[PDB]
């Protein structure tokens, strides 16, 4: 019956929206300006 | 019958009914008969067409720039230019076969294919 | 309970597996080889009786098959093999 | 134990194969962009200069 | 014993329960993400040689922009750029790392993984599917509102169909979950089934779907991508 | 009691002949009839001649399908072996 | 010792589930089949709707009303079960 | 004692989940085809967009009663057990 | 004693296991034959990708509704059997 | 229950599905040969000699699997593995 | 032993859940693939063009054939009303 | 009721489903496959050799499956795994 | 009636349904795909080596699926879930 819904639903979230932030932040702005300089 | 008006560019090659007509067009060969659906096609650059005609030998027709077109009554093959077999010489047809010229080498094979010998 | 029953029961199921796959195959492949008659039937009417030959044959490698599932019908329903 | 063992192997297989029949072709295409981009730099700046 | 599932080192609090297991390889995950954005953020370049890692991370954004931009244009909707980039890798690493040999035996015939893919677990994939969900749902609502965004999918392409629409925006988050769960819950169950063969005989098996598991991973992480910016790019218009 | 199992399986038995030979017909007459709209579509009136054959074509289906009833009056109405 | 009208409803519902699951198939096929038909002869001819539309309705016919006789057999499998005791 | 109540229930059960099954086959593979046909026609005749939707409908309308028709006998055989003792 | 609730409970899950072989085999093949369409449209027509789109995806909705209909139907099958007992 | 009773009930049901499928198989396999062979001629009716050479092969092929696995089925319903 | 019946019929019931999915995902995949193939011998340039929706519609129906997947647990593992 | 016998059977009734659903997707596979070359040869008849090497190994797969559920038959019908 | 027998039974009955259903989605898919791949070589000779690439991913996908169930097929057969 492992298959039924755990808290564990609610913690992953909060790790892959911190995630995000990285990626909101210093992946995807750079590789932005760097593709708009080239 | 099926009428076959076969006009070259410069001038009207040949007109005359037949019994089926054999061509090589581009999705694949096709064979016509008197009450064909209409259509059009691309011959292929090395396309031949064969005439099977009512108590006459079948004729053999190298073709450059073939483009055949069945209508509801007859069926017309504009050609760029086209050879007969009887006029073929396959000492010059085989010379410039597969030669680096795409349209020579489509040509040649056309001219080759319809003397039968492929 | 009477074996007899048991086999009977199988049989009839048996057969009827066998007859309905028989069917299923037969309808689809008779609709398939009929398409194409009639598309070629559109193409050139004249080729006809040319047309009409090849379609028989296939009708022939389906049907044939489809009879014998109904043959095994005797086979299984009235002759039900290992029957005690 | 024999099950670690016998993944072992399998892993190994696993990199054997990216090394020689993955890793040659990336490789290539990585390359081929990193020349492609400073290509494109050492033009702008030889079209500046000229 | 074939032992499916069973969460390893599963502990509570505050009365809700949590699988240490899942929750170590998606902190795993995260932190070699956050490990290839520190490589970029260190090693990023405009008028130099770029690194392999950045032309990875151009190369992806490169696609993803260019299907955003075939849906939507980047200038209504930039933040789907970003969603779906931090998603892809995401699932990539959490469906690359199990490649690495972790597996060690239980002491009773049931082979244990030290690293599982969190996606083999339902609860990882309901939080990214409802979380796209409600991401997307209230773009919808922002780019119309409360008023216009339910009428507009209620309605859909077509309002006569209504009931069908309704059937099609309840059951999307459901197959973007789910299906994250059957790609690698099938991987997981057939390395356990082949982990019973002794090694001489396991080592070409695991050998051969791992190799083909690497493609699926690869695949199914691109297709809930450009999924997710499709269901985006659906959500948004007229 | 033989009689209660016979006649279930023999239900069971012809309910499936039923459904084969409906999926058998459906098939057949759903492809036929795709063949001859498309020939209507390209040529209006062939009709006169392509309803010819399609008629041979149903006919040769759903008389498939025709034969599976007889064996309802051979699996529910007189089943074989019925004890 | 069960009851033999038990097992012979049973049956004969099970028998009715395999007719409507045979004749559903058949009759979506056949119905789906038909309209792309019917859709693509239009699009290649949008004028030519005004008559395309008699023979696609003899094939559904053939299908829908085909779907009808299965149909009726469900009374048959399922309101007077032949056999029943 | 068996309950044949038990077992008439679980056949009827079974014979709804064919209905279904069916249905859901049916109705799929028709939407498909019907589908395939109208993107069919949209990419080679974009302009008729607003025409194509006319037989469309229609397609998906037969297909779709069948399945309804489907649900509402399945519905019968099961919320409502014919034949319990 | 054979246990009436585990005999209705086992034929409750196989109906339901029709339920979604049947649903399945519906959603694929119609998501394939769209698909399919939506894959020669674009190879016809290069700028048409979000142009075959809606089609595709009205298409695509029907199926995916037969088939979630499916789905819950066959949830209400195993988890809350009718006329259990 | 007699054993052999299940078992030769079984051996029924098993050869049913053995027909079934086989039924299946070769009728519409057949059926959609036999269309590309009548698509074949209506385009181009003279190539029918030379076009019966690879059908033929086809049906082979469909033909074949049934009927090996025909032969399955005799075994089945005659020489029941496990017949107790 | 009720426990038992139930695990078989839970065990069958998978299994066939199992076979649908596989006709689905099959088929679905082998209608893609076919699409695409013709679209890429009609023209080599836009392969990429015609991965994209392949791709698409590939996950579409491996969606459809992994939610049977996911109900293999339901239906053998974790059986509703195993009691 | 012998265990024995319900388990062969079983095994029996499975092995039955495995032959058919094999005898199919062998079936149908060549029978598509076989279309499509029939289909090419009427295109090009030259190019028949060209054609059979890829279509080959499509074949071959396509009876590939089938094999494997032969195979299976000595595991089920003749080798019945749980067997009491 | 030995509760480990008929869990075994169904059991193998599982075993067969999911191995047929693999076997007719292999065939089916495999099939064609090869038909893609017949047509494509046949319209134009030379781009075969080309036409493998795509049609590989194809099979990639459906032969996996094969294998998919033909695991799960094991673990019916040899690893039966519950035979407490």
């Amino acid at each position: 019956n492992f298959l039924i819904p755990n808290g564990t639903f609610f913690a992953v979230l909060i790790i892959f929206l911190i995630v995000l932030g990285v990626i909101s932040k210093w992946v995807v702005p750079p590789i932005s300006k760097v593709l708009a300089e080239r | 019958d099926l009428n076959v008006e076969i006009v070259a560019v410069e001038r009207e090659l040949w007109s005359g009914p037949a019994t089926f007509v054999f061509t090589r067009t581009t999705a694949g060969e096709i064979g016509i008969l008197p009450r064909h659906i209409p259509l059009v096609a691309q011959l292929v650059d090395d396309a031949m067409v064969r005439v099977e005609r009512e108590g006459e030998d079948d004729l053999r027709i190298a073709v450059d720039g073939g483009f055949l077109s069945v209508t509801e009554e007859t069926v017309r093959i504009l050609v760029e230019n086209a050879q007969f077999e009887s006029e073929i010489d396959a000492d010059a047809a085989k010379e410039d076969a597969a030669s680096d010229d795409e349209r020579t080498a489509a040509w040649g094979r056309a001219r080759l294919r319809a003397l039968g010998q492929i | 309970l009477d074996p007899n029953a048991i086999i009977t029961a199988g049989a009839l199921i048996g057969g009827g597996l066998i007859m309905g796959g028989g069917a299923i195959g037969a309808g689809i492949g008779d609709g398939i080889a009929g398409n194409a008659l009639i598309s070629g039937i559109a193409r050139q009417p004249e080729a006809q009786g040319r047309l009409f030959t090849p379609f028989f044959i296939t009708v022939g490698l389906v049907e044939a098959a489809y009879f014998i599932n109904l043959a095994f019908m005797a086979l299984f329903v009235f002759a039900t093999p290992g029957l005690q | 134990m024999s099950i670690f063992i016998g993944q072992l192997i399998g892993f190994a297989v696993i990199a054997f194969i990216i090394v020689k029949w993955v890793v040659p072709p990336v490789r290539t295409l990585m390359r081929n962009q990193q020349e492609a981009v400073r290509a494109a730099l050492a033009e702008s700046a030889e079209a500046a200069k000229k | 014993a074939i032992h499916v599932g069973h969460h390893t080192l599963v502990f509570e609090l505050f009365g809700m329960t949590f699988n240490g297991d899942t929750i170590l390889a998606t902190a795993v995950t995260a932190v070699i993400v956050i490990a290839l954005a520190f490589y970029l953020r260190a090693k990023v370049t405009s008028t130099g040689v770029p690194s392999g890692v950045q032309l990875f991370w151009e190369a992806l954004t490169i696609q993803m922009r260019q299907q955003i931009e075939g849906s939507i244009g980047m200038k209504i909707a930039p933040f789907v750029l970003p969603l779906s980039v931090t998603i892809f890798v995401f699932i990539l690493i959490s469906n690359w790392l199990a490649v690495l040999p972790l597996q060690y035996g239980g002491a009773d015939g049931a082979a244990a993984e030290l690293y599982k893919a969190p996606a083999s677990d339902i609860n990882f994939v309901l939080a990214l599917a409802l979380f796209v969900f409600v991401c997307y749902h209230a773009a919808g609502i922002w780019r119309r509102g409360i008023v216009g965004h339910p009428i507009k999918v209620v309605k859909g392409h077509v309002a006569f169909l209504a009931p069908i629409n309704i059937v099609e925006e309840l059951a999307k988050p459901i197959s973007l979950a789910l299906r994250l769960f059957g790609n690698i819950f099938a991987g997981g169950i057939l390395v356990a089934l082949i982990a019973m063969f002794p090694w001489y005989i396991q080592w070409f098996p695991n050998a051969v779907w791992k190799t083909f598991d690497l493609f699926v991973g690869l695949i199914q992480a691109f297709i809930f991508s450009l999924l997710t910016i499709l269901y985006f790019s659906q959500s948004m218009e007229l």
